[PDB]
């Protein structure tokens, strides 16, 4: 039933017997299920998204493992071990490992189940079928946040010659200096991490903003161009 | 009466600036000095309370959080005894109930919808490559797996290396072939 | 013209004094990864420009910019006192005496003054961390000059000049000299045979020296950042002395990293430092996202309120005054400053009849009549005669 | 340019006969349908002409004139 | 050579940035030139 | 109105008091806001907010709840239970207008709102038939202020004219704006002058 | 650089005929022997940490920016080390306020 | 001084409310608006008087009994005073005190008189050389108005208690920092300005890579001069001074360095690189591109291109860049008329070629010296051993406010509307008697 | 404003002599150079303009 | 700018307890303050100020929405 | 959306402006979209959850079930 779904029922009504049947479908399923909420009631609370103390302790030790692969590539960075393949630089090598292995496994899934109750958790109800949000959000919000990546790569070392801001020494190893939140929204995030977080923000408005921009000009010239 | 007594002092003041009297600035400071007295008086009637959530523990404030710790693990929580990374695909269900029979089922997540029902609940995944448990990866002894790590990370820069070159092949599952090719 | 202004419209007290803390980049940049790049949050922003407030629509997003909680606009500093005292130095080769044949082959550093350069130096860093250690005493240096050490280039500069963005740090200390010397025994117990050569060793300790009783007293009144600076507990940090720190983000982080011989931070921060007045209205914006907290960057400054504390004096255009406001039952330090601007409305997050979807309310018939963000809206009309041709009536 | 004579004038327009508002929720109505506030109702016209089929119609919108909805303030 | 009459008055204004010799004629990226949007309704464009 | 955490919203119903949702203990809310409101946009610090202040009303306290300073989720919830409420805030309202209870508790909770001076008295705009005219090129005014107007630009002709309207189009851009008849010589090409009374 | 004996300007190449004389503006000629008879060479390695971060290793272990790694000194025998990764090829050098530069620099 | 040792300080109590009593020291010190206010004041106490009599003295000379052949004028002011905004009650009155209310209820401009008083000097230069000089002390008079900023100690609330303003219709607990003009409240923003006397090469993304630096001889408030030194396609090495004598004038940079001397090349060499006979690949590299720069030729200054004659160099410069010589082989027989623009020209290169460093002639040597260290910057960059000047980082940036805008515009807006008057005035005065 | 130098002396084109010169131009020149028989030389230059219809200038600024 | 004459949530009348509410709270907040300047009691790490009790006994119930809206409320008297 | 979002509506009153709106621009025209050839309207959000919820086959109490009552409710 949801919009802009391919195949669902009302696209079938509209095949059917008609748009104008499908509009009026459209109204009265909104109603039977706006009156059926209206007697059965739904809401999200700050315990929704809450872990409990055992699912927090496994979400650290999957960042922990996390961290522990990406210190592990900082190993063999230290000894000299990274050999880029051709055609690639080690610095850019480097930022790969780095990036392919700071990612959420599925896992971490895991506790963010165990500490919600799908039959009445309002945010896992109201993401998982659809209505609104996703399963990133869902991530986001209980478990963790990640790396925050602009333009496909870590934070770049724009502060200094080798540093990114003035809470990390340079030529820092670890993941957190280049961006990794390792806290989630509901834990609260650092000072370091809100910077990364806000730096990543300001990416997507200005991101929107040139998409209105820069569609406005392409959209003319190829109406104009099209138009006869 | 303290605050007629700024009121109609202020005013003269007031009169005093604006007529030019000669010992304004003086009296100005002094005065200066009661109006901040007056109103961090009147400051006080504004407070509406504060009140800070102490830690029972310690008393001050809560400083308990919930934040992430490092907490550096040991590595035979990523890879197995074999140096290849886990991948915990396969999950294990065992039954909450003592009467049925089947107890532990071990599935893929496509059969599990198939297989598992709501007489089940999930224990630790699985391993599928060295058939480890979640829960039991501390089992693994943590110097054969950095070892073998090692010796395969070395074994994958050599063939890297040498794709077509000679010194003088993608999976590298054959094993004591490699050690004679390295070491030659 | 390099005068850039904007109308103060009094939308409310925080509003205003957003505008009077506002800095403005105000150039053209045409179509160019610059006009993407100058409105990101550069990373010399923390501590200096609130890396939060911005616009959220438009071109304006990143271009107008805030002063963070505790920024400040340094002024012209007394460059003849401290270009006397410098050259009076020993440590300082003036340039009448060193060629530049010496100076490379000698490897002098170059001293520079408000980017006049004058003189020379055997050692950048000594002559850097020296006069810091001055300006930490505070006599001879002025507390508010930038000591900026270039390792790069080893080049060290002073900076006396007008609007310098500067910021309180407390100040970091450590014992790497008796931590040195410790190392160094335990060495040479080593060398000689020493079975418990660990017992000559001493832990790394680094802490700052801002004590619970001094913020009591600053409580009390009884202490100011002038004798925080007077006492050599904090310094004044410039984005160009800035690229010489180690902060730690939080008395927390340096409390972990207490006993860190590898993590020796020069200054420890305050984390609500990094966000601008407006910004810190959002309570718990470290767990929102932070585009949302931009968003309230603009929307508090938005907000009706009390907006002008003399309104009935005032004849304004287009001016809210929303009668009752309510500081709000989770604060933030912002509403020391300025006065908190709406009402603390019992919220239900709840599905009732589909009204309140795609971010709509529903609000309470009642919560209205009794007088919820109600208020007094004003217009003014003025017109002046052309000539004396005119007259009213 | 933008705001020159052809793309200000000749392929846009300003309008007579036009509102504006914002726009909210409403889940009592159907989604070809639109809530119109009473006041704009009366600030806009629509032009029916009187013909033997439509004056009893027409009529009682007359009759109301500026006073009462649904009224009507002009005739041709 | 000290008289300030005949000065340059666009001297005293200091310059702000680096290219403001650097002149090519294009497009603002952030211009709302080609969309036919008015001025009140600009609030459609702003995001959530 | 929004609140601190950036969730701007349009006011739309007007509920008498009876009509509005109740828990067991006859607290009603001031602004019902929809659930679906949050997961996309991660505001979590209004609920934060709103799980802090019911304890906070039931204590009698305000709280500082500043950027980065310390915070438990967990800890604030059970200074919630601890209160007498529920761990979460979660409360047994009833339905206002049937007095049914919902099946699901109640989020619900004091959430400091700010009404953002963008008044719909202000943008709303509706004009006649009539009114000033630009001189040169004979149509409306320019907006509110000038007293007439309001665009149907080049957009609003291109997507009428994806729908083949015209007609439409006739009446808004003619008949609407700069209507006129052209007479032109249709011998020479040119312009010309023709008038029916004189 | 050849410059004029009497006038100290700068002497163009003027690679004529069989050898190469510096010629003057003011008509000084200095001819050239061996080692003037190089034109121009653009050697390919992507290396400048040589000369290009010397004044930078050399400072390093002072500035208290730099990243630290709980290692011994071979020299001093101090505990910590600062260390530095520079380029493209992310070379790790570790330096120490004991001049100790770990065969690298 | 030694502090107290770090391992018995006790900090383990110490919470994060507590830091933010830290947080309010720190907004307390500062005042939240302070730098406004303080930058206001600083301006109408040392900018204004600085800026009025240091930097606008006049000095030019006009033509127009028949021996006399030109007029001297020479003036400058020495007091120069703002006062508090004041308002004429019913015209006869003696002007009274304008509260800030009055001016935003009646429109008027929250402007203080500005009193002037200044020393002139008319001399008349006659035929033959003959020289008469009329002098005149000016009594303090008042033609100007100057804006004052709301709460600043020229605002009329400075010496008002909190009451006093609420009575009289300010806010109490608004701090000001704002301006009242037309009927309005405006607020002078903190411009974001690239810092003075620093180096920035950003790449010419003809050109290549450039370097512009702006010099500022003294405080906040001198003039400066802004030198752009450019490395083009060509590879030649260019300079351009721009300032309130010279504009758009692209110049070799060798002939900037001999016409004040060294006029050998090797010294020039020597002075960007600070050592020729060093080894290693960056002065290699640099004496490639230097040579290569000094004999391309050049568009302009082909004549003077290679002149050793330093005062034949400095004529060219004169006759190029000075106004008021349209034929420039009339004065060239007058020997006088050569030193004269000899003398003007190196006055004018030592007042705005590289201020900061000096405005003498005994700093020329030092000057060459920096640019010659800029230079080696500049060309260090195109290296890639330097990446180019972050446009966006803060570490090369300043914020100018209030003073500094308003004095930087003041003093386009006092020439235009002062001293050009006072000169069209005086010169008109002298066409009539 | 034009000019012509003819190896010398540089004559203003001044638009009355340039309205002779295209006038002694002939149509075949126009047609066998591609211009149209409308785009003949001598209707570039102009004796009497015409000014543009009050609709287009209205006014009680171009009209200055 | 005054505490309103009616909780606005639920219309009970607050208004009536809350000119004897600031009095009390600042005689309450006199004794519960330390060496502390007015100004700065909203940034005291070591104070807290319950006025629970105090509302309770001037009658008016366990409601957070008059509780809130009681103890939130500012007044112009006390800022202008 | 309803964040602030400001919309045009004009009635048209000539006669073939009537018949040509009804007749042609009537939105049942734009249900599938012209760009996708899919479906534009459906349920959002709030009409979702929901339609899960009502034909979900249990709640926590139990069986997904009404009395006749609620049944006329819902309709
Ligand atoms: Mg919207
Ligand atoms: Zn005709
Ligand atoms: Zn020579
Ligand atoms: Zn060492
Ligand atoms: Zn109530």
């Amino acid at each position: 039933v949801g919009a802009g779904s391919s195949g669902g029922i009302y696209h079938l009504i509209s095949r059917r017997y008609g748009p104008q049947q499908a509009l009026k479908m459209i109204f009265a399923t909104q109603q039977l299920a706006l009156n059926y909420v209206r007697n059965a009631g739904f809401t999200v609370s700050t315990a929704d998204m809450l872990l409990t103390p055992e699912a927090h302790q496994e979400v650290q030790e999957i960042i922990n493992e996390l961290l522990l692969e990406s210190e592990e590539i900082n190993n063999r960075l230290l000894h000299g071990d990274i050999m880029p393949p051709i055609g690639l630089t080690t610095h850019d090598f480097y930022e790969k490992l780095q990036l392919n292995a700071l990612k959420f496994p599925d896992r971490i899934l895991k506790p963010i189940m165990n500490s919600i109750n799908p039959e009445t958790n309002g945010l896992f109800q109201m993401v998982a079928t659809g209505a609104k949000g996703s399963n990133p959000n869902m991530i986001h919000i209980m478990a963790g946040i990640g790396q925050i990546e602009i333009n496909t790569q870590r934070i770049q070392p724009q502060f200094s010659f080798g540093r990114t801001l003035v809470y990390y020494p340079r030529f820092a190893l670890e993941a957190q200096a280049y961006g990794f939140i390792c806290n989630s929204y509901i834990a609260g995030l650092t000072s370091p991490e809100f910077i990364f977080g806000e730096m990543n923000g300001r990416f997507d408005l200005i991101n929107k903003a040139l998409s209105t921009s820069s569609t406005g000009y392409a959209n003319r010239k190829a109406i104009f161009g099209l138009q006869s | 009466k303290t605050s007629t007594l700024i009121y109609l002092r202020a005013y003269e003041l007031f009169l005093k600036y604006l007529q030019n009297a000669p010992n304004f600035n003086s009296e100005l400071a002094e005065f200066k000095t009661y109006e901040n007295a007056y109103g961090e008086q009147k400051a006080l009637l504004a407070q509406q309370g504060f009140y800070n959530i102490f830690d029972p523990n310690t008393g001050r404030a809560d400083q308990r959080t919930r934040l992430f710790e490092y907490k550096r693990l040991p590595i035979s929580t990523l890879y197995d005894e074999r140096g290849l990374p886990h991948k915990w695909t396969i999950y294990v269900y065992k039954a909450v109930d003592s009467s049925q029979k089947p107890a532990e089922i071990e599935v893929t997540r496509k059969d599990v919808i198939k297989k598992i029902d709501n007489h089940y609940a999930l224990a630790d995944l699985r391993c599928s490559v060295c058939h480890v448990l979640q829960h039991e990866v501390g089992q693994l002894n943590i110097k054969k797996v950095q070892t073998a790590l090692k010796a395969s990370l070395e074994f994958n820069t050599f063939y890297a290396f040498y794709e077509s070159r000679c010194p003088k092949y993608i999976i590298y599952d054959h094993l004591s072939q490699p050690e004679l090719v390295h070491d030659y | 013209n390099r005068v850039s202004t904007q109308s103060l419209e009094r939308k409310n007290l925080l509003n205003t004094i957003s505008a009077l803390r506002t800095v403005n980049t105000h150039n053209a940049s045409k179509q160019t990864e610059r006009a993407d790049m100058m409105r990101r949050v550069h990373a010399s922003y923390p501590g200096y420009i609130c890396v939060a407030q911005s616009a959220d629509t438009g071109e304006k997003v990143g271009m107008s910019k805030q002063l963070a909680i505790t920024a400040n606009v340094c002024t012209a500093g007394e460059v003849l006192s401290l270009k006397q005292r410098l050259l009076s130095d020993p440590a300082i080769q003036q340039l009448a005496d060193v060629s530049n044949k010496d100076i490379v082959r000698k490897g002098l550093a170059r001293v520079f003054i408000n980017g006049e350069w004058i003189g020379c130096c055997t050692n950048a860093f000594e002559l850097a961390q020296r006069y810091r250690m001055l300006r930490r005493e505070g006599k001879v240096v002025h507390p508010h000059t930038t000591i900026y050490w270039d390792s790069m280039v080893d080049e060290v500069e002073f900076w006396l000049d007008v609007g310098r963005l500067t910021r309180p740090l407390l100040i970091v200390d450590n014992n790497i000299e008796k931590y040195n010397q410790a190392c160094y025994k335990a060495a040479e117990a080593r060398k000689k045979g020493d079975k418990d050569w660990e017992k000559h060793k001493i832990p790394f300790i680094q802490n700052t020296r801002f004590t619970p009783q001094m913020a009591k007293d600053i409580l009390a009144g009884t202490l100011t950042l002038e004798d925080l600076v007077a006492q050599g507990i904090c310094e004044f940090i410039t984005p160009e002395e800035a690229e010489n720190c180690l902060v730690a983000f939080s008395i927390i982080e340096l409390r972990k990293h207490k006993h860190d011989v590898t993590r020796r931070f020069t200054h420890v921060d305050v984390p609500q430092a990094i966000l601008g007045l407006a910004a810190l209205v959002s309570p718990y914006a470290n767990c929102t996202q932070p585009a949302r907290v931009t968003y309230e960057t603009n929307q508090g400054r938005q907000t009706g309120g009390w907006y002008c504390f003399s309104w009935p004096y005032r004849v304004d255009m287009n001016r809210f005054f929303q009668f009752y406001n309510e500081m709000p039952l989770v604060k933030t330090i912002a509403h020391n400053y300025v006065i908190p601007n709406g009402l603390n409305t019992i919220v239900a997050y709840m599905i009732y009849g589909g009204y309140n979807q795609e971010d709509s309310v529903i609000v309470s018939q009642s919560f209205i009549d009794r007088g919820g963000f109600a208020g007094t809206f004003y217009r003014e009309e003025k017109v002046e005669l052309e000539s004396d041709i005119e007259s009213f009536g | 340019r933008k705001e020159g004579r052809i793309r200000k004038s000749l392929l846009g327009s300003q309008v007579w006969s036009i509102s504006r508002s914002t726009i909210c929720g409403n889940s009592d109505l159907h989604l070809d349908e639109v809530g119109y506030p009473i006041s704009f109702a009366r600030t806009l016209q629509v032009a029916e002409t009187v013909q033997h089929y439509n004056i009893n119609r027409l009529m009682p919108y007359f009759l109301n004139g500026k006073r009462q909805y649904p009224g009507c303030s002009r005739v041709y | 050579g000290e008289d300030s009459s005949m000065d340059d008055i666009s001297a005293y204004s200091s310059p702000g940035l680096f290219g403001e010799d650097i002149i090519d004629r294009l497009d603002d990226p952030f211009s709302i030139e080609d969309v036919d949007i008015s001025l009140d309704v600009l609030d459609n464009l702003a995001p959530q | 109105m929004s609140s601190r955490s950036g969730n701007k919203g349009i006011a739309a119903l007007a509920l008498p008091t009876s009509d509005m949702p109740f828990t067991e203990d006859g607290l009603q809310p001031d602004l019902i806001v929809n659930p679906h409101s949050h997961p996309s946009r991660m505001t979590n610090g209004q609920m934060i907010e709103t799980t802090v202040g019911l304890a906070n009303a039931l204590q009698g306290v305000v709280t500082d709840g500043t950027a980065f300073l310390p915070i438990n989720v967990q800890l604030l919830s059970e200074r919630l239970a601890q209160e007498g409420l529920r761990f979460n805030g979660c409360q047994k309202m009833f339905n206002g207008q049937t007095g049914e209870y919902f099946d699901a508790a109640i989020f619900i909770g004091p959430t400091y709102h700010q009404r953002l001076q963008k008044f719909v008295l202000d943008d709303r705009y509706a004009v006649a038939s009539y009114g000033p005219t630009d001189a040169l090129t004979g149509q409306p005014l320019d907006g509110k202020r000038s007293h007439g107007g309001l665009r149907l630009g080049e957009m609003e002709h291109w997507v009428l004219t994806a729908q083949g309207a015209m007609q439409t189009i006739i009446e808004k851009s003619h008949d609407d704006s700069d209507g006129c008849i052209s007479y032109i010589c249709r011998n020479c090409g040119e312009p010309a002058i023709y008038n029916a009374s004189h | 650089m050849k410059i004029c004996k009497a006038c100290s300007s700068c002497m163009v190449r003027t690679y004529v005929d069989g050898n190469i004389i510096f010629r003057c503006s003011c008509g000084e000629s200095v001819q050239g022997d061996s080692q003037n008879l190089l034109v121009s060479s653009k050697v390919y390695h992507t290396g400048e940490m040589e000369d290009k971060y010397k004044i930078f290793i050399k400072n390093a272990p002072f500035d208290p920016t730099n990243c630290q790694i709980k290692k011994d000194c071979p020299n001093c025998h101090l505990d910590y080390l600062t260390q530095i990764c520079i380029g493209s090829q992310k070379i790790i050098i570790l330096v120490c306020r004991c001049g100790y530069m770990s065969n690298r620099g | 001084i030694t502090y107290g040792p770090i391992e018995t300080v006790d900090n383990e109590e110490l919470t994060e409310a507590d830091m933010l009593s830290f947080i309010s020291a720190a907004v307390n010190s500062t005042g939240l608006i302070g730098y406004n206010i303080k930058s206001f004041d600083d301006l109408m106490d040392n900018g204004i008087p600085q800026i009025v009599k240091q930097m606008f003295n006049v000095d030019i000379t006009y033509k127009d009994d028949k021996l006399r052949e030109s007029v001297q004028i020479q003036f400058n002011f020495t007091d120069v005073n703002i006062e508090r905004p004041q308002h004429r009650n019913y015209s006869q009155g003696n002007k009274i005190n304008l509260l800030p209310n009055k001016a935003r209820l009646c429109g008027l401009s929250y402007s203080g008189p500005v009193n002037l008083a200044a020393e002139v000097i008319l001399t008349a230069h006659y035929s033959n050389g003959r020289q008469e000089v009329k002098r005149a002390s000016i009594p303090p008079f008042q033609v100007s108005t100057f804006p004052i900023m709301r709460g600043s100690n020229r605002c009329h609330t400075h010496h008002l208690s909190k009451t006093a303003k609420k009575e009289i219709g300010e806010d109490p607990n608004e701090p000001g920092g704002y301006f009242i003009a037309r009927g309005g409240e405006w607020v002078v923003d903190l411009l974001e300005n690239i810092r003075f006397n620093t180096l920035h090469i950003h790449y010419h993304t003809n050109e290549i890579i450039r370097g512009e630096f702006i010099s500022q001889p003294g405080g906040a408030f001198e003039n400066s001069s802004q030198i752009i030194i450019r490395y083009m396609t060509t590879g030649a090495i260019t300079i351009e001074i721009n300032s309130t004598k010279f504009s758009k004038l692209r110049i070799p940079w060798y002939l900037i360095f001999r016409m004040f001397g060294m006029t050998g090349d090797d010294s020039i060499i020597e002075q960007v690189v600070f050592d020729l006979e060093s080894n290693s690949l960056v002065n290699t590299f640099m004496i490639e591109i230097l040579e290569k720069s000094i004999h391309v030729l050049d568009p302009i200054f082909q004549p003077v291109q290679h002149e050793l004659n330093r005062e034949k160099i400095i004529q060219f410069l004169s006759e190029k860049v000075s106004k008021f010589v349209s034929n420039p082989s009339a004065y060239k027989s007058d020997e006088n008329a050569v030193q004269y623009l000899n003398e003007r020209q190196l006055t004018i290169l030592d007042k705005i070629l590289l201020p900061h460093m000096g405005q003498t002639a005994d700093t020329r040597v030092r000057k060459l010296r920096f640019l010659g260290l800029l230079i080696h910057k500049i060309l260090l960059v195109i290296m890639n051993v330097f990446p180019p000047t972050d446009r966006d980082s803060y570490r090369t940036k300043r914020v100018h406010g209030s003073g500094v805008s308003l004095a930087k515009a003041f003093k386009a807006i006092f020439n235009t509307s002062v001293i050009a008057p006072i000169i069209n005035g005086f010169k008109e005065l002298l066409k009539q008697t | 404003t034009f000019w012509a130098d003819q190896q010398g002396k540089i004559d203003k084109l001044y638009p009355q002599i340039i309205r002779e010169i295209f006038s002694r131009v002939t149509y075949d020149t126009v047609v066998k150079l591609g211009r149209s028989k409308n785009s003949h030389p001598e209707k570039l230059v102009l004796k009497a303009i015409q000014i543009p219809p009050i609709s287009i200038r209205p006014g009680i600024d171009i009209n200055n | 700018m005054l505490i309103p004459v009616v909780c606005f949530t639920c219309g009970f009348p607050i208004g009536t307890y809350a000119a004897i509410f600031d009095k009390a709270r600042t005689e309450y907040i006199k004794t519960k303050m330390g060496g502390t300047l007015p100004q700065n009691i909203p940034l005291d790490a070591s104070l807290q100020i319950e006025l629970k009790d105090l509302i309770t006994a001037l009658g008016i119930p366990m409601r957070v929405c008059c509780r809130t809206h009681l103890i939130t409320t500012l007044d112009y008297r006390k800022y202008y | 959306d309803f964040d602030g979002d400001q919309m045009n509506l004009w009635v048209p009153w000539s006669v073939m402006s009537r018949v040509e709106a009804e007749l042609l621009c009537s939105v049942r025209n734009w249900f599938i979209s012209t760009k996708s050839s899919g479906p534009v309207n459906g349920q959002v959000q709030d009409s979702t959850v929901g339609s899960f919820l009502l034909t979900r086959t249990n709640t926590p109490m139990g069986k997904n079930v009404m009395n006749k009552l609620h049944a006329m409710g819902l309709f």
